[PDB]
């Protein structure tokens, strides 16, 4: 104990740098026994001398004896105090810029211990610039070193925007992504995924991760045995999916996500459906690729299995919406839904107790399926037309009670705007009217007045679909009569000069049929 | 938005009616293709959904001399054939 | 020519 400690304390402080060498070495050997390290801890003078010399020396051997000394010091509650109250954290952060592996290991391990058991260490490391120093070290190769560094970032970034934005500004995203491409050590991959999940919550970090290629990199590990790694990757993947639907090199990720739809785990199904929904939203190539690997079949089975679970059906129906329009394989996808017995279940999602978002998505899917003539009669035989009229009527009559002459009080119900329901339902009935039997069913429900009303609507695309469905009806003589009787001549004429030239096309088409 | 870059075959026929760029949206391709057929007036007036393009470039770019406007999937297939998505 | 443009507009509606 206090026998050689004062004299060793008085030798780390010495203007001769040789003297501080053999000092530091014998203080290192000293720090290895509980009796001899207790005392260094209880001596405030010894601790800052170690820290001060560690941080200022240029000789290497002393720099890792001191660093190793503090590392031996960090295994005790009261050794973490002494390091803390002696300004060790700023010193340890400085040594993260050292070009010697031995010192680097001691410095990052002591910091790791302080961050884990010493309160106030999170803040101190942040003030000293520890995050920037740690992100820079992520280009090292030693697997165990990376795991300690990434866990330290996990500790500092959890629920702290400043730390996440600093990691973002320091170039953390691509480094964490590159670790996921390169390594197979589970413990490092899991820790790295924990940091990426934390960063993916902050929407500012999403483009950086995506751009680095984190989608493809995290998808690499959805076959990994460790399930804590998989669901961390899946969670992060779902959080990240709305940003960038413009990514190439996604063939393997998309194929794996379709396979994961058949998972025994039900939250894996939910995440996989939500990711596929976002990845298919605007992307021509992702659509062709999901279909090519049997995505339509898997998503239809996902909907059947889901029942009334709207956390599953809503994303799965949305994914099926995207895949049945505006790509080369849309005509297949429309048929595949019917051939895998999807038409009945798609229609009852229209009825209660579905909420408006699922109903809106289902209406949009039905509109796409109606583009296939083989679906016209089966959709009719499933009762789709009267249910679409039910939703259209309820949504239109809801807009009316909010329209007056100051416009319409724009509002949302369960995240949806009723105008969207009017738009999709009349659009769905527009495509369904291409079949003669459907037209008989449509008019049979006294809908011609309802559609005539929608011509005066101030929404552009509602004029689109209202004029469009009245067109199809008019190509039957006995229809064409009933529409003139309601008073369609006047508004249709002013629609003939619409910025939406498609509106003028149907408008003239109706006028040709009525009075010839 | 889906941007496409038409094959030189189809690019003549677009610029045949005053197209500008080398990439378009499907809306523009469908507009100019539509404008073309109405300028050439390739459609039969008895049933104006039939389009004979016997010795017109359209038949040369599509294949066959006489489709109908309402055979939608056959037309889009021929359209896709002359396109490269971006 | 209205009959033809209306048929062409049914065509183009599949890309909406
Ligand atoms: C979808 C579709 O093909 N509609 C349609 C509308 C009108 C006509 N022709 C006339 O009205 C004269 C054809 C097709």
């Amino acid at each position: 104990a206090t026998r050689a400690i004062p004299e060793l304390t008085k030798l780390l402080n010495d203007e001769d740098q040789v003297v501080v060498n053999k000092a530091a070495v014998m203080v290192h050997q000293l720090s290895k026994k509980e009796a001899s390290r207790h005392a260094i801890m209880r001596s405030p003078q010894m601790v800052s001398a170690i820290v001060r010399t560690m941080q200022n020396t240029n000789d290497v051997e002393t720099a890792r004896c001191t660093a190793g000394t503090l590392h031996n010091l960090s295994h005790h509650r009261e050794g973490l105090l002494a390091i803390f109250k002696s300004g060790g954290i700023p010193a340890l952060v400085k040594m993260l810029g050292s070009p010697v592996d031995s010192v680097l290991f001691y410095a990052i391990t002591t910091l790791h211990n302080l961050l884990l058991h010493q309160e106030g260490a999170k803040m101190a490391v942040r003030l000293a610039g520890g995050l920037q120093k740690m992100v820079a070290l992520l280009n090292k190769t030693n697997v165990k070193f990376l795991a300690i560094t990434t866990d330290c970032l996990q500790i500092l970034a959890y629920g702290n925007q400043e730390s996440k934005l600093i990691i973002l500004a320091s170039g953390g995203p691509q480094a964490l992504v590159n670790i996921m491409r390169t390594y197979t050590y589970e413990k490092l991959l899991w820790t790295t995924s924990r940091v990426l999940k934390v960063l993916s919550v902050c929407s500012s970090n999403k483009p950086a991760i995506v751009e680095a290629g984190g989608m493809q990199a995290l998808g690499l590990h959805l076959t990994d045995p460790s399930q804590r790694l998989v669901q961390n990757c899946l969670w992060t993947l779902r959080n990240l999916s709305d940003a960038a639907t413009k990514q190439e090199g996604m063939e393997g990720l998309l194929g794996t996500l379709v396979q994961l739809l058949g998972s025994d785990d039900i939250n894996v199904v939910t995440c996989a459906a939500g990711i596929l929904s976002n990845l298919t939203c605007n992307n021509y190539k992702n659509k062709m690729m999901v279909c090519q690997v049997g995505g339509i079949e898997a998503l239809v089975r996902t909907v059947l299995r889901a029942g009334d679970r709207e956390d599953i059906t809503e994303p799965a129906i949305c994914a099926l919406r995207h895949l049945t329009s505006r790509h080369q394989e849309a005509e297949m996808a429309q048929n595949a839904v019917r051939l895998h017995y999807g038409l009945p279940v798609v229609v009852k999602l229209l009825h209660p107790p579905s909420h408006w978002p699922l109903i809106k998505a289902t209406v949009g899917l039905i509109r796409n399926l109606a583009l296939c003539p083989a679906n016209h009669a089966p959709l009719r035989e499933q009762g789709a037309i009267p249910r679409l009229v039910q939703l259209l009527v309820r949504a239109h009559q809801d807009t009316q009670r909010r329209t007056s002459m100051g416009g319409t009080q724009q509002q949302f119900v369960e995240g949806v705007r009723m105008e969207e329901i009017v738009e999709g339902c009349t659009g769905a009935l527009h495509i369904l009217a291409r079949d003669v039997h459907n037209r008989i069913v449509i008019r049979g429900l006294n809908t011609i007045p309802l559609f005539v009303q929608l011509l005066y609507s101030p929404i552009e695309n509602i004029q689109r679909v209202a004029a469009g469905v009245l067109c199809e009806l008019a190509q039957d003589k006995e229809a064409a009569e009933a529409i003139e009787a309601e008073g369609a001549t006047a508004p249709l004429t002013e629609l003939l000069h619409s910025r939406n030239e498609g509106v003028a096309t149907y408008a003239a088409a109706v006028l040709f049929r009525m009075s010839e | 938005e889906t941007l496409v870059r038409p094959k030189p075959l189809l690019l003549k026929l677009l610029k045949s009616v005053g197209a500008q760029k080398d990439t378009y949206t499907m809306k523009e391709v469908l507009f100019y293709l539509g404008q073309y057929i109405m300028t050439k007036r390739l459609y039969d007036e008895k049933q104006q959904h039939i389009v004979y393009c016997s010795n017109d470039l359209l038949g040369d770019l599509f294949g066959v001399p006489s489709f109908s406007v309402k055979e939608h999937r056959k037309i889009y297939t021929m359209i896709y054939r002359n396109l490269v998505v971006v | 020519q209205v009959c033809y443009q209306a048929a062409w507009q049914c065509l183009s509606d599949d890309w909406d």
